[PDB]
């Protein structure tokens, strides 16, 4: 039932929801795993017909984190080492293989499969019934191929108008390569800052969220500073010690709350946005 | 550097000049009263609103030579730049100038915007900049001066490209639902109880 | 010659003219302006017989310079800005704004079928240029018909102030009118490589 | 005891009858500047709780020139507070904001012209016109025993805080009604926050721009974002395709509303972190 | 006794077999030779009956057809009915079966495709099966109504007395023109059935010239049948039984109880009519 990639393959406390029928084909338990990111939902509307519950992802990064720590999503360029596969199962670093196109690791790992027992005996039937499994969501997405189901009456468009950036424009070209899943994925993440319609155009946010480089996916604002963001800190070693500073402000009388909570509260998170989308006026047919 | 400009421009002309194979010359030009076609440099042409334009303040013996007053001039960025759409794929297997051109018609569409939000104040900048009422009217040109200008320096971007037979259709649905809304900004343009002028 | 000692007289006897003039009424332009005789029509689409010989001017000259668009709004707005006192005001508006709506209704009706239009033409027209030839002689005959028409509405007409109704009915059509051109499909199509292709911008100016 | 301005009118909403330096019920926030009282969750997770005034922008996105003014300038209040649409009492409390004597003195003239005064309702009038007064009295900050901020300041411009420089806005604000300008700094939240320890950025855009002639809800840059609110027209534009239902993924998703926040100015803390005294004080600079 | 061409039609195979046929009025006599049904699902429109006075409320009547094209489609959505010149692509045959196909061509006398494809079947065991007979009953079908009457008898008189002119009805509607000169050109199956689809603006009898309407409400094509307006935009047509904007800037609107209140007022319908020309009749 799950589509979860991680589902797919130990106990992973996949999220309920990669069960219900949105192909995000992974869990926000997942997404915070190896990204830090979450899932999220937009509702628009005229007169709260609400046809437009748009989902969306905003990242937990930390404000003072600089370097790799700011990027989002690797390109291939170094993922290798950006994720550490070389620490992770081999079920996992043959599912990023496959996500990157990695054929040559992937033949490697055959190989070094080919002689063990424990490929001989077993564990073929899994590792490629999981593979099988998995290359479905490939079919089931990339335009170009999955009976062109992926049209869906609206066209998409991301490095749109960067502010105050010199006449130029690149990225898309890594962006096609990169899988057609990811992708998708980043289609569902990253709204656009504005939406063409049939009759006019529309604007959501005043000024720019994050930027897609050829590292990959980088939240920076245009300028300045980065805006503070303290961590949620909710959720997730001890082989060796493990250190952080952090500054807190320790605050009292706090229970002027009482007087304070009975009055409403404004988000303080991350939404992303990321160029322009188009329904078409008409079909070009 | 003016002279590199220069240069760089009798280059784009070379290219025009191979391109183009046929004349088909002596069709009489009666339209175009070409006098004296004179060009200033495109610095600072990213933004708008400078002094800078006002500078040659001196343009009212030009105008009173020979006016060419426009009322109202609008503008039809599709009129124009339609041609241009046919270069990308004379070379292949890359967004190699689409990729930038697609932003930069938005942000060209987003300037025209901006300016027909500010204009309606900085007519009253334009006459600190000089005192001549007359420059109510004389400035709107220099707003597509501006992105003249613009044009004009793309075209020292991009010209080794000749016209592909069919144009992604994608271009063309840009242009029209851009366009539109870009025209009918002018709508707003009005006039209020001026009496017997 | 009457057509000129009508109204002309008025127009050069004003020297009052501050915001906007009458740059052109019976004035200025040369050979080319001189074709215009019959009483055109705004009621029909043209009659493609009666200008066979302007397409043989024309297959002499180029006709890519002017802007497909009328400029609707901008050119007439300010050639109705004035009027008399209120006796026979209700005729002057009234007349005027059936006018338009005749204006309105021919430029509709034009752009729905234009196809007709410039095949027909061509038929007899196998011109390279007919399409800009068809498209500006509509342009000019309309023109034309609307300087006759100005000749004969010309009047005393001294007094000045705008009618925020009239101005409503302006906007309300010209808008219209530009959405009309912008559903133009605008040669989008058989590369039009044909053009003179904007001159390439010839010479970086022109 | 209710302190709503308007409470003083001879209905405010049950809020009003709490202490809050707003002085004012929702309810008429609402029905004059469009606008709900709310705070903000300065709440980072780790036990570091805090709190900040805001009304968050509602003013529509189609309107026009005057209609753009939220608050309008004594030079131009009137044309906003068009008197002829406002009854007696409200003019007077206007003039009186205003320190407009001259239309005070012109409505004092008034009670005696309505010949109705005869039967001494100026009595209960002039009662509300003091109950009214208190207000401000207790506001005025230049009241020789009025209490200074200490380690406090804000100022309309990121470079006018950092720099002490002078600028628009922020001598707009000084030559500025008392009470009004108390009003703003309980509404407006600042773009950032200068404590000595560090400096924290909240947006690199800031809402809607402070002008001569008032609160102008312009941006500073490209078109408004869109605002979810008999011979009249309803004009309703309604869209298609309902929502295919994913609505238990959804209500597990993350929600952001669509509302505007204000994010203008720069505040610095100073000498000390010691603001979470909750006493009224008038707090100027 | 049943007579559609559509109830004629049979399925090659079990599958895809003709479920959802021909209603009842397939057996009824108008002859036009065409379910309602069918004459929606492939043309877009409905017929309905004009009542006419015999000079008097003495029955007098005659068969006519709404159009079902929204007012906001253009050209090949609008084209009603194709020519030769461009059934093929208006069809997209193949996307239908292959006896619709057949029959199609049979209708245009591509003679060449449909023998071919017959050549093809003659030994498939489908086509030894009767789909012949079937075929060549369809023929005798074409000749008992044509080869009788509509190129000959109906085509004769036509071309004899009562004349309709399907003409311009004003010289200036020049986009019209002589189109009614192309009328010569389709098979007499087509011709019959367009005749009695469409009314004329007018009737010349010895009693009187009788002026039906106004102004046309329809125009002559290049091809076939195209639903457009001689002049101007096209007019309103309501239709009667997806991530869309759908924006309606209606009136507010208040007054409600508007129909408990008018109801008994005259409801009056909307669907377009169908207008060309002048028929002329003596007695
Ligand atoms: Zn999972
Ligand atoms: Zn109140
Ligand atoms: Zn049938």
């Amino acid at each position: 039932v799950n589509r979860c990639i991680f589902a797919s393959i130990y106990k992973s406390p996949c999220s309920p929801d990669a069960y219900h029928d949105d192909g995000w084909f992974i869990c926000n338990n997942h997404l915070i795993k190896r990204f830090k990111m979450s899932k999220m939902v937009l509702p628009i509307f005229d007169e709260d017909d609400n046809q437009f519950k748009m989902t969306i992802a905003r990242h937990l990064v930390g404000n003072k984190e600089r370097g790799i720590k700011r990027i989002l999503i690797p390109s291939a360029t170094n993922y290798q080492d950006v994720f550490n596969l070389n620490s992770m199962m081999q079920a996992e670093q043959l599912i990023f293989h496959l996500i990157y196109n990695n054929e040559n690791a992937v033949n490697t790992i055959c190989d070094n499969l080919k002689y063990t027992e424990g490929f001989t005996s077993n564990t073929q039937r899994v590792i490629h019934s999981v593979y099988a499994t998995t290359k479905s969501i490939l079919d089931t997405t990339n335009p170009n191929t999955f009976c062109s189901r992926v049209s869906r009456d609206e066209l998409r468009f991301f490095d749109v108008t960067n502010a105050r950036a010199l006449r130029g424009g690149a990225g898309d070209q890594l962006f096609n390569n990169y899988s057609g899943f990811l992708q998708n994925l980043i289609r569902r993440a990253v709204a656009p800052e504005y939406l063409q319609i049939d009759t006019e155009e529309l604007r959501f946010r005043n000024c720019a969220t994050c930027i897609i480089d050829e590292t990959g996916l980088v939240a920076s604002v245009p300028d300045g500073p980065e805006l503070y963001n303290p961590i949620r800190s909710s959720d997730i070693q001890p082989n060796r010690l493990q250190i952080r500073n952090v500054l807190k402000f320790e605050g009292d009388t706090r229970e002027l709350d009482r007087t304070l909570s009975g009055y409403e509260e404004y988000p303080t998170y991350v939404p992303l946005f990321l160029g322009y989308q188009i329904i078409n006026s008409e079909n070009n047919f | 550097k003016l002279e590199d400009e220069d240069f760089l421009k009798l280059k784009a002309l070379e290219f025009s000049k191979d391109i183009v194979n046929e004349k088909l010359q002596k069709i009489i030009v009666v339209t175009d009263g070409m006098k004296r076609l004179y060009e200033y440099c495109n610095c600072k042409n990213s933004l708008e609103t400078l002094p800078s334009a006002a500078n040659y303040g001196s343009l009212l013996k030009r105008l009173n030579l020979y006016n060419l007053d426009h009322i109202e001039m609008n503008v039809n960025f599709y009129e124009l730049l339609f041609p241009l759409t046919l270069y990308n794929d004379n070379d292949n297997s890359d967004k190699t100038l689409s990729h930038q051109l697609v932003n930069y018609i938005f942000l060209a569409s987003n300037y025209f915007q901006n300016c027909a939000k500010n204009f309606n104040y900085m007519r009253e900048t334009f006459n600190v900049f000089g005192p001549f009422k007359q420059i109510d009217f004389m400035v709107m040109f220099v707003i597509k001066f501006n992105f003249l200008c613009d044009m004009r320096n793309f075209a020292k971007l991009i010209d080794e490209l000749v016209p592909n037979k069919q144009p992604n259709m994608r271009i063309h649905s840009v242009l029209v639902m851009r366009d539109k809304i870009v025209k009918l900004a002018f709508s707003n343009l009005q006039f209020q109880t001026f009496s017997k002028k």
